[PDB]
């Protein structure tokens, strides 16, 4: 829901304007080739390069269970 | 007015090139801005060998442009000045048709509310610069080329056709300067690149693979083989003339084979006049080409220069010079011992990847796999009962 | 086409780079065509050794005297002179056995400084691997 991630910015900038729209996070378990597409439609939103933060929730990682 | 430059076409247009023409003139009328677009791209990438291009395209890009895309446009003017041998010309039709580019902006961009037309920009910039380089006003074209550098930066991607048509314009400068290294090196990420247009034949093929093999046979450094057979240029040809005999140069390179190498060579000298006076640069290539592989394979890092005689079928005098100059160049680094008559290496460049060396790396993996196994074993055993 | 010769490593044989430039630029105008400019290009010799002798030091670490005076073309009496005059302005280091049969490059190396080289060879490998096992990852879910 498009709409929603811009609004929802609009109200954070207010509680704090250092925090600015960066990405997007996914869950994983793992990468995919839809995260690509995914990526694509926040890159309108980021004038950084959008970062994909994989936190597997589940954490089945020995280590780091997060990738970036 | 429109129609009448249509019959003549048709009349000098064989019957198997009449269909093309009579669809243009029915689609423009139906205002099928579509198929206006599609008619005119086949006729373009193909009927540009005949003088047909001069009358149809000059006219539909002065008139009727508007309606198709841009980049549709500005890829006639292209096929129309390939074939043309007048600078004059080209040079006048660009500077009008940018002009026409900067207008359109103003209704269109609000019309459809988005559509870029920064594409056009760069093409015909590009094209502007190599009209130069072909005058051989070489500086005018450096500074265009390197103004178009900075512009691209800022964007963060571009079409296929765009990097393909600044970097066909740079390969062009570098080996007009024989700038060896350079022309190669830019072709490379040319080929990856390429257009999706078709324009781009196998007697283009030929034409581009001459100078990219004679580039980097007269090179001492070049070993980009393996992406090259891999490539468009060499994948789907290699049965024509021009590459029976400069491919079987290439292959002989590969396998390290010098008595080969030097049968085939002496033929060619007479025939190829760029080979006759390169003479020293062809038995150099293949001397360090064998070196830096014989070295590479063993897991022994020192051989004797004796063996390396062999190996390179050159004398003991001269292969003691040679790996001082593979120090130089930074191919090889180590340290030359005339107390043994050694070379002990402590670098190598990695070597082009292929089926059998991939082999030898799976073994070396799996032998140090075997020692981290028996030792954390052991290391477990011992004091067992700390571990807290 | 002569500086970028002098700059570059590659071993410069004296008589032949002599002989090349002789008839053009020893011939001309002040700087070598001078009265006393003639001795400029004789002198022009210890420059050109000069050059090969420090890029040799490094790239051997052990050489014979006896072949170094032939690279260098001269005479040997000469060529040793000019190793004692590079080794007391500390430009390069070196250990000369005097009948004439062994030159040996060295520079101080001590206990420390083997190990200190050999600790980050340790390290670098562990990082390498590291970093092609998530390279693996990648190439799975885009195949």
């Amino acid at each position: 829901d498009h709409n929603y991630i811009e609004n929802m910015n609009e109200m954070c900038k207010k509680i704090n304007a250092k925090e600015k729209l960066i990405g997007w996070y996914h869950s994983g378990p793992k990468l995919r080739a839809s995260d690509l597409k995914i990526n694509e439609l926040f890159k309108k939103y980021t004038q950084n390069n959008p970062l994909l933060l994989i936190v597997d929730v589940k954490q089945q990682g020995v280590g780091l269970p997060t990738d970036a | 007015e429109i129609d009448t430059i249509l019959s003549t076409l048709r009349m000098e247009a064989d019957p198997s090139l009449h269909p093309l023409f009579e669809q243009f003139e029915k689609f423009y009328e139906e205002k099928l801005w579509f198929q206006l677009s599609e008619s005119l791209t086949k006729f373009f990438d193909d009927a540009k060998s005949t003088p047909l291009r001069l009358r149809l395209y000059d006219n539909f890009v002065s008139k009727f442009y508007d309606k198709i895309n841009q980049l549709s446009v500005v890829k006639y003017l292209l096929a129309s000045l390939k074939d043309s041998k007048d600078f004059d010309e080209s040079l006048k039709y660009l500077d009008d048709l940018k002009a026409q580019f900067q207008e359109l902006d103003s209704k269109k961009q609000r019309n459809n509310g988005s559509k870029d037309h920064g594409d056009g920009i760069l093409l015909i910039d590009s094209e502007i610069a190599r009209t130069y380089l072909l005058k051989n006003d070489l500086v005018k074209a450096r500074d265009l080329l390197d103004d178009l550098e900075k512009t691209l930066d800022k964007k963060d991607s571009i079409p296929l056709r765009i990097t393909n048509s600044f970097y066909s314009t740079n390969s062009q400068y570098f080996k007009f300067k024989n700038d060896f290294n350079s022309f190669y090196y830019t072709s490379l990420l040319y080929l990856s690149t390429l257009e999706p247009s078709t324009s781009i034949t196998l007697a283009e093929r030929q034409q581009l693979a001459y100078d990219l093999s004679i580039s980097a046979l007269l090179g001492d450094k070049i070993y980009n083989f393996g992406e090259l057979l891999h490539h468009p240029i060499m994948e789907t040809i290699v049965n024509d003339s021009n590459y029976d005999w400069l491919f079987q140069l290439l292959n002989a390179l590969t396998v390290g084979d010098f008595d080969k190498f030097d049968s085939l060579i002496k033929v060619q000298i007479s025939k190829i006049p760029i080979l006759a006076q390169h003479e020293s640069f062809l038995r150099q290539k293949i001397c360090l080409m064998t070196l830096i592989e014989t070295v590479f394979v063993k897991n022994i890092r020192m051989l004797s220069f004796e063996d390396i005689s062999k190996a390179t079928h050159l004398p003991k005098d001269n292969v003691e010079h040679l790996v001082m100059r593979a120090i130089s160049l930074g191919l090889l680094k180590g340290s030359i011992d005339q107390v043994n008559e050694l070379v002990t290496i402590s670098w190598v460049q990695p070597r082009i990847i292929s089926g059998d060396q991939i082999t030898k790396m799976k073994d070396r993996l799996v032998e140090w796999n075997d020692q981290v196994e028996k030792l954390g074993k052991k290391m477990e055993a011992r004091g067992q009962s700390i571990w807290v | 086409s002569l500086v970028k010769l002098f700059t570059t490593n590659e071993l410069m044989r004296w008589p032949i780079v002599q002989k090349t430039y002789e008839p053009v630029l020893n011939e001309d105008d002040l700087a070598f065509g001078g009265e006393a400019n003639k001795h400029h290009w004789e002198d022009l010799q210890k420059r050109v050794i000069e050059h090969n002798l420090r890029v040799i030091s490094e790239y051997y670490s052990r050489i014979t005297l006896l072949r170094l005076n032939e690279l260098l073309d001269l005479t040997e009496s000469q060529t040793e002179t000019y190793i004692s005059d590079l080794v007391n302005q500390g430009i390069i280091y070196a250990k000369v056995n005097r009948p004439a049969k062994i030159v040996n490059f060295e520079k101080p190396k001590n206990s420390s400084q083997l190990l200190n080289e050999w600790s980050h060879n340790v390290d670098e490998l562990l990082e390498h691997i590291e970093t092609i096992g998530h390279l693996i990852t990648k190439e799975e879910i885009m195949h």
